[PDB]
């Protein structure tokens, strides 16, 4: 509950005050995701039930699928100019 | 126009062999004034493209002839106008 | 502390033990090109990376799904009895359908690294 | 064609009677006639020295402890140029042998630090003593020797009063004798001072960074004491080698922060405590800061002006800010370009990914 | 086909020393332009300037040859010596042949008149 | 000996702090990644810790082995420039950062709980005091663990998220395939 919010936030506030880089954006995304599956297990050994880690580890095979596309869609944009720069998404 | 001949007469007595201290103006020949020779008309102008960030073609180099056309081959943006 | 905590602690907080032996015994006066890094070699300010085919990156970002596969077999083969000729019929159209993604991999030739000075292979036709 | 810098004639007569006719235009299979003691040629002036020695065919004898220090000497001469004979100051017949044959020589031997063998003056006066009853039992013509700067009899550091003490005996041995005062010596792969400031995590200081010296360039050094082996006007004279401009620490850390373009970092912590850190890290086997050398961090450079400089040899030293460049260019990471920024639209005209 | 390496120029001897000129003053610029990249690639101890200088020096060597075809050989040689140097392919043991001024002096006695000379065996 | 390990998880929760500011700190985008890895690690002991190991394991074999290897892999392939964390970008940030942190921690907190007086929800977020009885039954007579039983119904119960799971993973693939490769024709 405590260790999750505070990933959560902390990586909430390095994804908006980011003007150094994209791959920060990438890696705060992903801290966030780690965070919210932290609280969900810590309640699913609470109430001593399976909804919540069955929705955990949906969310790190939905996670992956996400990271994958993201960094296709990088490389992409990356074809197209050759160079991610500071700004500029 | 202010952006460009102050830097371009800069680098026209950074350059040591003209005999003159002060003789450089708007419309000085690099030749005739007799301040350069021809070998001299490249390293001025290599000066003067490295001063602005730029590199002159071979047909634009060899016609930069006299501060008239540096400044209007400055004058078309390659980059630091 | 059990035996498994033990080795699992002592070998990081060990592992550094010849390191240091190796940094107190051995020689260390560096000359330039002693920290130099090749027979010959230079490059001017360029670049900072190198143009790369694209199943260099393909291979990486079709592990990711594949592993994530493979990973989401392990329940069932934990559940195996008690998911029994349901969940069986479950996992096999679960493996058909990543199949057909493998078959789209397999006929786009994705991971095949293709070469552009090709041999001329055009006959020599002289007009006469 | 090649030439002997070095000489001012081909025929050379010495102080000891022996005629010495040069052979050659100068190169390595050339031969000057002249043969030549140097005592600490291992080191980091020593190898200099030999070098500008053999590469005009100077028959260099090196007295050595270490086999393996030494043979990059090798290097520096023709067959039969550059000869090793193993010495220790505790074994006369050593060097005995090493100056028997020699029209010159040189002791630069020194230690900044004392070790289970050797103190500050076992080193340098004992020593020194040694070398110059051997130079005097062989009546050799030339014997040139290397005190350290601020040298005087009685001071605060034992290093300064040993060599003074050095600079005596020699002296009163030896009246021919020239001896040569260099200030701290700057170079590639120096001892304390540049190799030191650009690697070090931390330096110290127990004063401020505030001792004053004119440092000079070891290669000039080494030039000065080439010219004075060959010119005979040099007998029984003081030489202070000392260089061009006058710097502080604090300065050549400034200046070597700007070559280097990263912080050196340093702390200034008093005297009590990084004296007693120094003596605690003498019981290592490995050379570290020694305490003498924090209290010579009190003693500015005190040139004595009725020693002989430079100028009477001809030679104009470098100093330190024109080649502080070349010599610690290799510590210089270079991060990255200048301002990728208006690289962006050309960038975009090429392939990055190959289809 | 062998293909040509980056830097190379067709050798192609000129007819008149009015295209000859204009052929060495492009290849005046391209060493000027190249001198910052002959400085970053051999790690050298000396200003840019000193290279410039150096080029206009070897540059004005052959500055009153008058015979055409001479003026064609000394042409693709420096071209030759361009792509060279362009290319990292001499190391600096090679390049700093051109500098032997930059390198310290070379001892004390450099004679200039007949009395050393003699004394040292070169009149 | 007995309270040496009690406070592993306030230790856990330290950790992560530190660990995010050295991922928004770090000067090259590698040394983030390094971090957002110890990140994991972190999250991996706080999971063995409240009992969920095979999730630890998990976590260990997908996130660090595959994801962050691919960031790895692919800033290792492409230039990312960066700006480094300064004074004269940055410090503006402070006061909306700083109110920010203090807003969003404190609802986070507040909306776990069911209590209507606003201050109360916080003060019951915080009612972390009493510790937890564990009795034990003998009702379990299988060996069922938590991966069995998320095999169990992920398969039987839930079988559909699967089969949907499955074009997920189609998408992954198919993606990435026509974004990154060209068809000739
Ligand atoms: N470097 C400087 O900044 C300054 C140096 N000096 C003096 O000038 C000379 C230059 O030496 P430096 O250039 O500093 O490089 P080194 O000081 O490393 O040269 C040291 C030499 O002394 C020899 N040596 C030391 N102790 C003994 C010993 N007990 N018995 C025999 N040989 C010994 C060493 O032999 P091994 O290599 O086998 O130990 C080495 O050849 C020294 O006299 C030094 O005191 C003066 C002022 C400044
Ligand atoms: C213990 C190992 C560390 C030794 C040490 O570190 O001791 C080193 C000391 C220091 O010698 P130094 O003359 O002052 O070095 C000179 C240079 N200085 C001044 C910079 C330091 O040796 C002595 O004083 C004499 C003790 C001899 C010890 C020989 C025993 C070796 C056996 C090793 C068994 C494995």
């Amino acid at each position: 509950m405590f260790i999750g919010t505070i990933i959560l936030v902390l990586s909430f506030l390095g994804f908006v005050f980011n003007r150094r880089n994209i791959i920060l954006a990438f890696i705060c995304l992903e801290t966030m995701l780690l965070g919210i599956n932290l609280i969900l297990l810590r309640n699913s050994v609470l109430f001593d039930d399976i909804s919540g880690s069955l929705f955990a580890i949906v969310i790190i095979i939905l996670a992956g699928v996400e990271s994958a596309i993201g960094l296709s869609l990088l490389v992409s944009y990356y074809r197209l100019r050759g160079v991610i720069n500071s700004y500029g998404i | 126009r202010p952006d460009a001949e102050k830097r371009i007469a800069a680098v026209l007595e950074s350059f040591d062999k003209i005999s003159n201290p002060a003789a450089i103006t708007p419309t000085a020949s690099f030749a005739k004034d007799l301040n350069l020779d021809s070998l001299d008309t490249v390293e001025v102008v290599v000066a003067i493209e490295e001063e602005f960030g730029i590199e002159i073609p071979d047909k634009e180099a060899d016609e930069i002839k006299s501060v008239n056309q540096a400044v209007e081959y400055i004058l078309a943006q390659p980059d630091a106008k | 502390m059990n035996t498994f905590i033990i080795f699992i602690i002592l070998i990081p907080i060990v592992g550094f033990a010849l390191l240091a032996v190796n940094i107190l015994l051995a020689v260390y006066k560096p000359y330039n090109e002693k920290l130099g890094a090749f027979e010959c070699g230079l490059t001017s300010f360029n670049q900072t990376r190198l143009a790369f085919n694209a199943a260099f990156i393909l291979v990486a970002i079709l592990f990711l799904p594949f592993d994530l596969e493979i990973s989401t077999l392990l329940p069932y083969v934990m559940s195996i009895y008690l998911v029994s000729n349901y969940g069986f019929t479950i996992v096999l159209l679960f493996l058909l359908i990543l199949i057909i993604g493998f078959v789209y991999e397999i006929n786009t030739n994705a991971l095949k690294i293709n070469k552009h000075n090709k041999p001329n292979t055009d006959s020599l036709i002289y007009k006469l | 064609m090649n030439s002997f810098e070095n000489l001012a004639q081909d025929v050379n007569i010495t102080r000891s009677g022996k005629t010495l006719i040069a052979k050659g235009t100068g190169g390595r299979s050339s031969r000057t006639g002249y043969t030549a003691t140097v005592f600490g040629a291992n080191g980091f002036l020593g190898s200099y020295l030999t070098a500008k020695l053999a590469k005009h065919g100077t028959t260099v004898v090196v007295p050595y402890r270490e086999e393996m220090a030494k043979r990059h000497l090798k290097v520096t001469g023709d067959l039969g140029v550059v000869n090793f004979l193993e010495m220790d100051l505790r074994n006369l017949e050593s060097i005995d042998e090493a100056v028997r044959h020699s029209d010159i020589v040189v002791n630069l031997i020194g230690r900044e630090y004392e070790t289970k063998n050797f103190n500050y003056y076992d080193v340098h006066v004992e020593g020194a003593r040694r070398i110059a009853e051997a130079v005097k039992k062989h009546n050799i013509a030339r014997y040139i020797h290397v005190s350290a700067f601020n040298a005087e009899i009685d001071s605060p550091s034992e290093f300064n009063h040993t060599k003074g003490l050095g600079e005596q005996v020699t002296k009163d041995i030896v009246p021919w004798a020239t001896i040569v005062r260099p200030a701290p010596m700057f170079g590639r792969e120096d001892k304390w001072f540049l190799d030191r400031m650009a690697r070090s995590p931390c330096l110290v200081s127990a004063n401020k960074f505030q001792e004053t010296s004119n440092p000079v360039h070891v290669i000039d050094v080494a030039a000065a004491l080439e010219r004075i082996c060959f010119d005979d006007s040099t007998v029984a004279q003081t030489f202070e080698l000392y260089g061009p401009q006058k710097f502080t620490q604090k300065q050549i850390i400034d200046m070597v922060s700007e070559t280097l373009r990263k912080e050196v970092r340093h702390i200034e912590l008093p005297k009590a405590l990084y004296q007693a850190y120094t003596k605690a890290t003498q019981a290592i086997w490995w050379p570290t800061y020694s305490p003498d050398q924090v209290e010579r961090q009190f003693l500015s450079q005190k040139i004595d002006p009725s020693a002989k400089t430079f100028n009477d040899l001809d030679l104009t030293p470098m100093e330190l800010p024109d080649l502080m460049f070349k010599l610690i260019r290799p510590y210089r990471v270079n991060t990255f370009q200048h301002d990728v920024s208006q690289l962006e639209n050309k960038e975009k005209t090429f392939v990055h990914i190959l289809d | 086909a062998i293909i040509a390496t980056a830097f190379a120029e067709t050798v192609k001897f000129s007819g008149s020393k009015q295209e000859l000129q204009k052929r060495t003053l492009a290849l005046y610029r391209q060493f000027l332009r190249g001198a910052p990249t002959f400085a970053d690639l051999y790690e050298v101890q000396f200003s840019i300037p000193t290279i410039r200088t150096k080029i206009r020096q070897e540059f004005e060597r052959h500055r009153f040859v008058d015979d055409l075809s001479i003026q064609n050989v000394l042409y693709a040689k420096g071209h030759m010596e361009y792509q060279e140097c362009i290319n990292f392919w001499k190391q600096q043991a090679q390049f700093l042949k051109y500098f032997p001024e930059e390198d310290d002096i070379q001892g004390r006695h450099q004679p200039s008149n007949f009395v050393d000379k003699f004394l040292k065996n070169r009149a | 000996m007995m309270y040496l390990t009690y406070y592993f998880i306030e230790i856990t929760i330290f950790l992560a702090i530190l660990c995010t500011i050295f991922i928004i700190s770090a000067k090259n985008p590698m040394v983030s990644i390094l971090y957002m890895i110890a990140l994991f690690v972190i999250a991996a002991m706080y999971l063995y810790l409240i009992g969920l190991g095979i999730f630890s394991l998990l976590y260990i074999m997908i996130y660090i082995g595959a994801i962050a290897v691919l960031f790895l892999f692919i800033i290792t392939l492409l230039d990312i420039n960066s700006t480094e964390l300064s004074v004269k970008s940055n410090i503006r940030d402070l006061p909306l950062v700083l109110i920010s942190l203090i807003v969003l921690t404190i609802s986070g907190l507040m909306i776990y709980s069911n209590d209507s007086i606003l201050i109360n929800k916080l003060l019951e977020a915080f009612g972390n005091d009493y510790n937890t009885i564990i009795t034990q039954d003998w009702f379990n007579i299988e060996n069922t663990t938590l991966l069995t039983t998320i095999g169990n119904v992920l398969l039987t119960n839930n079988a559909f998220i699967l089969l949907v799971l499955a074009i997920v993973l189609l998408l992954g693939i198919i993606g990435p395939i026509s974004i990154t490769m060209k068809h000739k024709e």
